[PDB]
């Protein structure tokens, strides 16, 4: 199993961008996903996470509003508006919990898609 | 199923087939448990016969009907005039002279056919 | 909550060394420390899970521990491998919000 | 020369992984119990049989998660729940200032909240997490009294059983018998403190993945039955609240204290003399201390018991260098250390008492501190001596001789 | 057959030839009654195997095919003698396959020889 | 289970006889009450199926077959049954075509192949 | 050469074996009291392994599952109606009142009294007929009549048909196939699809759906009935417009009709444009086997259940005109069907034996396929098409037009150039 990952890309200030992740070798059974990024030389800043399940969400607080994590059955998408030039990092997803839903621990990640400003 | 049962032994030989393929041969609860007994019948007959099949498979037939081995009988177990055993020497008494030398044929037989092999 | 870890700890080979994971919040008694790995510009892979346990694939090198309110993440037998930086994070239950470490930068 | 012989009729088997019911005596799928189980034993048999690589552990996991989700999903979502809730402190008694008295505009009404089931925020405060949790509440006809089942196999598979009373785990033990219907199996969610389930006669024993290892927990039962007489001194009151009527609790009966714990010293600290005789076994001082810290879940010994939801730091026993406890209960609670989905556990009223066992202990090396936090290692406890079995009568072997 | 586990080949061959109140009786009794059958299933099975190598239900059978060094062998004595052989197939365990081929080719080019001749 | 075993044999219809012949070989290898009611219909068809087998098992054992799959006898074939050569009878024609033309004289040849086998094992 | 025997070759031979019903789980757990017995559910796995270079003779008016399956419909029925209870004493002479409280109806019903051991009930002109304000049911004495029971409904449920081990069923998949003759494609499985027990008259109420096709045992033949299937649903909506009300009376417990809350005919409404389009199909359908000049008449006469469209929805049974949709005529080049309604009906033509339909409060709604339909050629200007049906055994022909039973022999024997030993 894998986190098949989109590619890079090239966005403006207060511009979308719009990733993606698809479950390569499951279904969304009942892990959830969340998205970290990376700023260049940074560690890692959390984003969001969603439970396909009940269709919960979240955020850091931080992206106030600003980012919204949708479920399709498949895959999930993660959006972003009003970029500025602290928002270009390399955004990575991974699934948390292993089967059963238990644990916290986000152990598959996906490649790391960057996004620029 | 018996047929002929009292015949001369020449007549069963002939008749052993038996017509070939003759041969084999609370309301919701009140209906289960009777479904039960008959289900637990015929099972007992097929587990019955697949024994007599798997007897008779130690054994050089294994589900021959008439079958030929290689023991000579031995001339001790109350013997008597070849003609006199296919004239009058009816099946039923014939096992009645025999009874305990069964279980010396079962035994003579097993160790034919494993000295053959 | 918030967290802080030392921004590098280094060590020769063979050693025995000890990243703390401070930053220590009100609610961080609760909220268990994982510990995570990555190879700079490579996807960051887990190490430790629940203060102290360790996935199958891992390495039984690395060892977790608990005190008090900091962590700590113990390593023996360092090699040249161990080049890559290691950030730990903690699981909020009550606002349902990971909160990672600064990150940490093993030097052999 | 050496030609080969097929051998009809072989007693081999070669284990692997099946269904298995889910018998009991009285939580729908369940059959009765079968009237007269058959254990032949078996003379002159050995076999590598393990208990940590157990393929019936995660089947039983399987099974007890999906029997709380089935009876959990038709009930009156809590989403409603979510909005801005009044509240203030009680102060009618203190003998202790966790409860508020909550007072909520509705389609006004009054209730009491527990601090663990609301949050801080930023003065007039909201629970926990309802606006990012698909909270859930329990009917009230359940319970959540933990019923034996038993693990039978189905028609072709036969459940060995381990029998030398001294059985480290894993590694073979040549008292191995057919036991095709299991024995009783109690599904109890505990942390810390295995309450029911079975108990070594000999002495104390030790089990674990491998010991030297300091990550894999060490599951211990050791010899004879510690009680836990522990109540809940509250006569609490529940009534009513109509949106689909979930349960809250009004006001409470006059006094107010801790669900005190009662562990009988004397019993507990013989107890661990002969475990430590044993963790000694594999000169260095052993020493227990409490745990370290992540979630009351686990740092406590979150038991439940009387249809609530306990959460009793054992901070108060395992603090010895070699009684009492203030127990606080929760309202809102994730089983299964879940993310997003919670339940409700509605209020139970007047008082409730209860007392059976500490059979067993959880332990993490560093022995010293416990913290199991993960049910699986519980049942596998349970279901230390049993392994489903397929049976192969066919057999190949080379002999003397050349057919034709 | 399962009583004789524990024993040597030696010892085994020759042991092998002779080889609501209501509610709990009646859904046990189905059980006890579903495993019946599939004894006499997994029979059959079994006996459709023997056939086509050329035993059908012969118990200790024999076969022309030989015994090459490539599978795991050792004096025959010791096999015969002093080892479990419980344990014997954990050695000619991921060999079983394979061997079985042998065991099919071996019948199939004996009646080709025997359809010619 | 032997009720897939049946259509199994069912499964090539069309295929030639030759055809037939080697995927023979290939071949060759309240909800409770309510519960309880279903077990006995699903067990009861399964042991008649069994029955099946092994009626037309005991009638392939009374001819010269034993428990064989593709069983010979020395019992010679009459012209009389269909003459036509043994060329085409194996490849442009099907099993269902051969036997509708043979479903005139099955019963002959059972009783053919009674005899057949019973006079071999007397004079053995 | 020689003969050589081969277990386990395909063979086939025509033959009737007693067949099972099948079910489904969730379908069989939403059973409240008996709307229809258990049944084995059937594990969803079609086995419908399509066979290639195959034909077999199907046929469809010498078929053996209609007469099996529809005996099994009239044995599961007499079931449904055992345990109630009858209504032997029930009639006396009443005192029936052309009552019209509210007129759409036209005085259907009647304020009927009876001098039990004195209340009030309501009956339609249909269940009720004068005698000499006295007036009787229409057969209780010298007849038989059995109330179903009020806990009970009448809403089909599908059911699936398994042979047993040794028999297949060879279902036809030919899109052009009018019922006789071989077919092309034909899949063996063991559990068919989703039979219906529907239960109507002419016009076929939800069922299977075919182009339309047109199946016949003779059309030269006038006598027997002509099968159309359509290709595409006419969905017909069709309400009672009165609440009824249900006092139980201890006389057993009848089930008088009390007095109705506010007085609506009951009514069927069909799309006439969809109607329209779906007939014009039909006519250069039938033109296949026939220009010329084609006519549609109501039906001729016979029997309430015949002269009108009869069929059930929600537990009650409505008699209803077809005047409104077979009245045209067709040369090479919505529609409100006024209704009745019956409580004491004796369904399947049987005299004496008859079920007194419990009542059903509210207005009554619903909703159905008109997938088929049944035709009676007239006995050269033109071919009258009235609506006939009658025997309920045809609306299970639109079904099982396409399957049969044939028992498998996996011996056979062949001349085979080899020799024993
Ligand atoms: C039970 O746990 C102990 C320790 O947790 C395991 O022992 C460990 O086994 C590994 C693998 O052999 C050892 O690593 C090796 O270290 C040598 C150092 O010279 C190195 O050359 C090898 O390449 C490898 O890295 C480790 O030292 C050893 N530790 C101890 C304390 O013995 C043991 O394997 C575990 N048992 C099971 C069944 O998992
Ligand atoms: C379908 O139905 C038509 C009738 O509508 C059948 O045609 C009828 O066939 C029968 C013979 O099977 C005819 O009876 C014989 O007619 C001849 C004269 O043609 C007469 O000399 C004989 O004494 C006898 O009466 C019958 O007349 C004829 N009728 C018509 C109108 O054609 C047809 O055979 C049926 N086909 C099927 C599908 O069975
Ligand atoms: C089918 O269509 C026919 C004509 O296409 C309809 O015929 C009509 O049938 C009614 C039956 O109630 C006739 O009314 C009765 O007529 C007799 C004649 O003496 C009279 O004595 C009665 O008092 C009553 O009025 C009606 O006259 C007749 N139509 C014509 C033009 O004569 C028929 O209703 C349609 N439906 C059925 C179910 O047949
Ligand atoms: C079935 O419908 C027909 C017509 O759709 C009804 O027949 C009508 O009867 C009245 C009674 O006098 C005549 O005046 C009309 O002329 C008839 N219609 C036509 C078109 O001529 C018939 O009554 C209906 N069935 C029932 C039972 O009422
Ligand atoms: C719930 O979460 C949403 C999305 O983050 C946010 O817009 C909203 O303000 C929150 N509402 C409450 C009551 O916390
Ligand atoms: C252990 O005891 C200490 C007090 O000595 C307490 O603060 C802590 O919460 C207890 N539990 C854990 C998990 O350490
Ligand atoms: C039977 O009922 C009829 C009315 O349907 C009545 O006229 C007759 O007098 C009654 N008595 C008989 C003859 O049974």
């Amino acid at each position: 199993v894998q986190l098949v990952q989109s590619g890079a890309e090239v966005k403006k200030p207060g511009a979308s961008v719009k990733v993606s992740c698809k479950a390569s070798g499951f279904t969304f059974g009942r892990y959830s996903f969340t998205w970290v990024r990376q700023a260049p030389g940074q560690g890692l800043e959390w984003v969001g996470v969603i439970v396909p399940l009940v269709g919960v969400t979240n955020s850091a607080k931080k992206f106030q509003g600003r980012v919204t994590i949708t479920a399709d059955t498949n895959t999930v998408y993660m959006d972003l508006s009003s970029l500025r030039s602290e928002d270009t990092a390399v955004y990575y997803c991974a699934r948390v919990g292993d089967r059963f839903g238990s644990g916290y621990a986000m152990d598959v990640w996906g490649r790391g898609a960057l996004v620029t400003v | 199923f018996l047929g002929a049962a009292g015949s001369t032994m020449g007549a069963a030989s002939m008749t052993l087939t038996v017509q070939a393929r003759n041969l084999l041969s609370q309301h919701l609860l009140k209906l289960t448990v009777w479904g039960i007994k008959q289900l637990q019948a015929r099972v007992l007959a097929v587990e019955r016969y697949l024994r007599d099949q798997q007897l008779l498979g130690i054994w050089g037939c294994s589900g021959k009907l008439i079958c030929c081995t290689n023991v000579p009988w031995n001339s001790s177990w109350s013997n008597r005039n070849l003609s006199e055993i296919w004239d009058n020497m009816t099946w039923l008494q014939w096992d009645k002279e025999i009874s305990n030398y069964t279980q010396i044929i079962y035994g003579l037989l097993e160790e034919s056919q494993n000295q053959q092999e | 909550s918030a967290l802080t870890q030392p921004p590098s700890v280094s060590g020769a080979p063979g050693e025995r060394v000890t990243i703390s994971c401070s930053g220590s919040g009100s609610n961080f008694e609760y909220s268990f420390v994982y510990w995570y790995q990555q190879v700079p510009g490579m996807a960051p892979k887990l190490l430790i899970y629940d203060n102290y346990k360790r996935p199958s694939g891992v390495s039984d090198r690395f060892s977790g521990s608990r005190s008090g309110t900091s962590a700590s993440l113990t390593i023996t037998g360092l090699q040249t491998e161990d080049e890559s930086d290691y950030y730990c994070q903690s699981y909020d239950s009550s606002l349902t919000y990971w909160v990672f470490g600064g990150g940490t930068r093993l030097t052999v | 020369n050496l030609w080969v012989t097929v051998y009809y009729g072989v007693p081999v088997w070669k284990d692997a992984e099946t269904t298995l019911f889910c018998a009991s005596d009285a939580t729908h799928a369940c059959v009765p119990t079968d009237p007269n189980p058959q254990e032949i034993h078996l003379e002159n048999v050995t076999e590598e049989f393990n208990m940590w690589k157990n393929n019936m552990v995660e089947q039983m996991h399987t099974d007890i998660i999906s029997l709380w989700d089935q009876s959990l999903k038709p009930c009156v979502k809590l989403t409603p729940l979510c909005v801005t809730l009044q509240c203030t402190n009680v102060t009618n008694n203190i003998t202790r200032g966790e409860l508020k008295n909550c007072s909520f505009n509705m389609t006004k009404v009054y209730s009491l909240f527990y601090r663990l089931d609301v949050v801080q925020i930023n003065k007039e405060y909201r629970l926990i997490n309802c606006n990012t949790s698909a909270i859930t509440q329990a009917c009230p006809k359940v319970s959540f009294e933990p019923i034996p089942i038993h693990y039978c196999a189905p028609a072709g598979f036969a459940i060995l059983k381990c029998k030398d009373k001294k059985f480290n785990g894993t590694g073979p033990c040549p008292s191995v018998s057919t036991v095709q219907c299991t024995h009783g199996i109690k599904p109890v969610v505990s942390t810390q403190l295995l309450l029911n389930g079975s108990l070594a006669e000999e002495e104390v024993m030790i089990r674990s993945e491998n010991i030297t290892n300091n990550a894999k927990n060490i599951l211990v039962q050791f010899n004879t039955p510690v009680q836990i007489n522990c109540t809940r001194p509250n006569n609490n009151t529940r009534k009513s609240i109509r949106i689909q009527a979930f349960y809250a609790t009004g006001d409470i009966i006059g006094d107010i204290r801790q669900a005190h714990c009662n562990v009988s010293k004397a019993t507990w600290n013989e107890t661990l003399g002969k475990v430590v005789k044993q963790l000694r076994k594999h000169n260095t001082i052993i020493r227990f201390a409490n745990s370290s810290g992540g979630d009351l879940e686990v740092t406590t010994h979150s038991f439940n018991c009387g249809g609530e939801f306990f959460y009793c730091n054992t901070s108060g026993l395992f603090n010895s260098t070699w009684i009492t406890l203030p127990c606080r209960i929760k309202q809102i609670i994730n089983m299964w250390q879940r993310i997003g989905q919670a339940m409700y556990a509605p209020p139970i009223q007047g008082v409730i008492r209860c007392v059976s066992n500490i059979t067993g202990l959880i332990l993490t090396r560093d022995t010293f501190r416990p913290g199991g936090g993960d049910m699986r290692d519980n049942w596998r406890s349970e279901l230390y001596k049993y392994k489903v079995v397929k049976i192969e009568p066919l057999g190949v072997a080379p002999t003397r001789c050349k057919r034709r």
